[PDB]
């Protein structure tokens, strides 16, 4: 199984900043075959990024996605409170489907 | 990306846009035939070659293999296929076998179609400039009707075999054996040329088409329809026979199951991108005949529709004048003459490695013993030789049109689409033809291709089949021979040996499963694992 | 495309079994793949199994492709995990998540149930 794992597993900020969080894999995976999901403190998980670029239906365009090879990371432009949750990295290019250790915004 | 591109638009672009979709085009009217041409692409063309794709990536073998794990009953339909490719190889090569015999021609200070002062010239012909200075007949179509060709009053009367015609396909031949022998292909640094190099050519004609005078008749003829005509079922056949042709329609499945096997690659977006180059090329190239086509019909003084041959000889009659009426005329033949033998070298070279991967398939106990491979590539190209060189003599002219408008095009390949599509849809199932879809690229086609293959392409089918068999016309060669009754039997008999080839195989299997007919049927209609 | 709802869940002994649902609705449950994604008491997500459209392909993760068994009810549209021997990492949250397309992910996500053993 093709192991993903997540840098910064635990992320202080400030608030109104811009943070990047990156995720890595053993294996290169295909650039469309990477999404990311949002999961709220307490709440189920939720589609946040798709295919590296494409942003969800309910994530404005205030989230961003970039990545190729075996890296990839997530950008947002001014980070609030609403933005606090943790966000995980999946591959859907071969089984068996693997998530990132995941990375919570600490404020 | 282009290395799709490079690596199979090669074998899908030939001879079929650059001089079948013209004389198709002229024949019906000019823009008459454009309209049932979009119909019938953006209804079944993309989507049919989609399925193709599909159906050879699913079993990694061509259509003696892959139809096995769909539908057993109708397992006839590779065997049709093949039957197909085997009576297209022997006609399309003949194409370039003229292509050989003009080039060899063209190795002379001045062009013989130039001037009409030669032996072969009859005393009816008259200069183009000179003509508009009775019935007067142009150097350019004569050449061509009696050097070249030596046209026999008609098809029962064979008359003599041309050597120098039975050389070059010989010739043709042994290129075409060697490389097949020796695994010569497009792998190479020089396959950026040998892609390249066309479509230079075909924009150096177009730029000429377009700046003859009197060009814009012809882009008027060529993009004006004419309604009534759409009428006439002839041109709804002709639209879809070209767009399934064009497309190898009933044909990709045996290539394309080792061709596009590339994984992680967008097949979707593979099969749109090259259905948009094929369709663009063809249709910039018809600019440019039909340019010419309206500067002869200004020079000569006579309607668009009567200037050339209403048939094959559109391409061979219209480039010859475009080269002769550029600088250095020698040089421009050359390079157009080398241009189109490769553009058909390519083609023919990927249908018969796919023919012979076939064949070899349905009997590798055999061939692939040994030394058989080469034994067997030698002997089919021998059989197809001799079948070919029924079209090289005095009237071979309208033996070759019968086996276009028959052979490999009219309700052959209408009837193996529609079957296809048919069974597909309905008897496998569209609803598991899409999870396969799913597990395969990764997304399920979506509702334009699922209806399409269900609707659409059926529709079509037996609508275009129908209006053919209720207001039915006899074939005729150009506008005014019509052709004897003894011709059309051969070429409805040419025809139903690819049309028969799904009955036929139903009944053997049929016969061959045990127990009560229902039980036959529902052991033959299940997929097998 | 609005409501997924997971239950089932419970309190079982190690080496137990235990089946769960997932009801579905607001969309064509029969032509949707559906997959199951496991979250530990330690946030860590996990995937489970994969089922198709059909049913006809069924894929499962390497830590429980010899214990587990997905089906699906097209007619009721239910999903259906169900477990021969849980052992003692298998306890966590449960979650049913849509998989159509794979270039897209999972679009919708469950309410989810915990599932304990001891
Ligand atoms: O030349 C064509 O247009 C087609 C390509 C594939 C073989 N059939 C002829
Ligand atoms: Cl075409």
């Amino acid at each position: 199984e093709n192991v993903l794992t997540q840098s910064p597993a635990i992320m202080s900020t400030s608030p109104g900043e811009k943070v990047t969080m990156t995720c890595r894999a053993s294996s290169s995976v295909g650039s469309s075959y990477l999404h990311w999901y949002q999961q709220k403190s307490g709440a189920s998980p939720k589609l946040w990024i798709y295919s590296t670029s494409n942003l969800a239906s309910g994530v404005p365009a205030r989230f961003s996605g970039s990545g190729s090879g075996t890296s990839y990371s997530l950008t947002i432009s001014s980070v609030e409170a609403e933005d606090a949750a943790t966000y995980y990295c999946q591959q859907f290019s071969g089984y068996p489907l693997t998530f990132g250790s995941g990375t919570k915004l600490e404020m | 990306k282009i290395d799709f591109v490079l690596s199979v638009a090669g074998g899908f672009v030939g001879l079929g846009n650059v001089w079948r979709f013209p004389y198709l085009c002229y024949k019906n009217g000019g823009g008459a035939f454009l309209i049932p041409y979009f119909i019938f692409l953006f209804g079944s063309g993309l989507p049919v070659f989609f399925l193709e794709i599909i159906i050879g990536q699913y079993t990694s073998e061509g259509g003696i293999t892959c139809w096995e794990k769909i539908c057993p009953l109708f397992s006839g339909i590779g065997y049709a296929s093949v039957v197909i490719v085997s009576l297209l190889n022997v006609y399309y090569i003949v194409i370039l076998a003229w292509a050989t015999y003009y080039l060899f021609q063209s190795f002379q200070k001045e062009l013989p179609w130039a001037h009409c002062n030669h032996s072969w010239n009859t005393p009816h012909c008259m200069e183009d400039t000179m003509r508009k200075n009775t019935n007067f007949t142009s150097p350019v179509i004569e050449f061509w009707e009696r050097n070249v060709l030596s046209l026999s009053p008609g098809i029962d009367h064979p008359g003599s075999l041309k050597w120098d015609l039975a050389l070059c396909l010989l010739l043709v031949w042994l290129v075409c054996f060697f490389c097949i022998w020796k695994g010569v292909r497009s792998t190479g640094k020089v396959v950026y040329f040998t892609a390249t190099f066309p479509f230079a050519m075909l924009l150096v004609l177009l730029v000429r088409g377009l700046t003859l005078p009197g060009a814009g008749a012809g882009i008027k003829f060529y993009l004006y329809p004419d309604i009534t005509r759409l009428e006439d079922p002839q041109v709804w056949i002709d639209a879809g026979t070209q767009i399934f042709f064009s497309y190898a329609i009933c044909l990709g499945a045996m290539t394309s199951l080792g061709s596009y096997n590339k994984y992680h690659n967008n097949v979707y977006r593979d099969c749109m991108l090259l259905g948009c180059l094929n369709s663009g090329t063809s249709f910039v190239s018809g600019f440019a005949i039909f340019s010419i086509l309206g500067f002869m019909a200004q020079e000569q003084g006579v309607d668009i529709a009567d200037v050339a041959e209403s048939g094959p000889g559109l391409a061979f009659i219209a480039y010859p004048k475009a080269v002769t009426m550029m600088p250095l005329p020698t040089f421009w033949s050359i390079l157009f003459f080398i241009m189109l033998l490769l553009l058909g070298l390519d083609s023919q070279f990927v249908e018969v490695e796919g023919q012979i991967t076939s064949l070899v398939d349905l009997y590798p106990s055999f061939l692939r013993k040994g030394y058989r491979r080469e034994i067997f590539i030698a002997f089919v190209c021998s059989i197809s030789y001799l079948l070919g060189l029924t079209m090289v003599t005095e009237g071979g002219m309208y033996v070759f049109q019968l086996f276009d408008y028959y052979a490999a095009s009219g309700v052959c390949l209408l009837w193996v689409a529609f079957f296809e599509c048919f069974v597909i849809a309905w008897i496998y199932g569209g609803n598991r033809f899409s999870e396969d879809i799913r597990d395969m690229i990764g997304f399920p086609p979506g509702p334009w291709m699922k209806y399409s293959w269900a609707v659409i392409t059926p529709v079509l089918c037996v609508g275009c089949f129908i209006f053919s068999l209720v207001k039915y016309v006899p074939l005729t060669y150009n506008k005014t021979y019509v052709y004897p009754n003894w011709a059309i039997g051969l070429g409805w008999s040419l025809a139903l040996s690819s049309m028969l080839c799904v009955p036929l195989v139903i009944v053997i299997r049929l016969c061959q499963t045990e127990g009560p007919f229902l039980v036959r049927v529902k052991y033959l209609l299940t997929p097998r694992e | 495309e609005v409501q997924l709802v997971e239950s089932g869940g419970g309190l079982v002994k190690p080496g137990g079994s235990l089946k769960l649902s997932c009801a579905a609705s607001g969309f064509t449950f029969s032509s949707y793949a559906m997959s199951w994604v496991r979250q530990s008491p330690e946030k860590r997500l996990e995937w489970v199994a994969e089922i198709s459209s059909g049913g006809r392909y069924i894929y499962y993760s390497d830590t429980v492709t010899g214990r587990f068994t997905i089906s699906r009810d097209n007619a009721r549209n239910i999903l259906h995990l169900e477990m021969s021997s849980l052992r003692s990492e298998d306890t966590a949250m449960y979650y049913c998540a849509r998989g159509e397309v794979r270039q897209r992910g999972f679009d919708y996500w469950g309410q989810g149930t915990t599932l304990t053993v001891s």
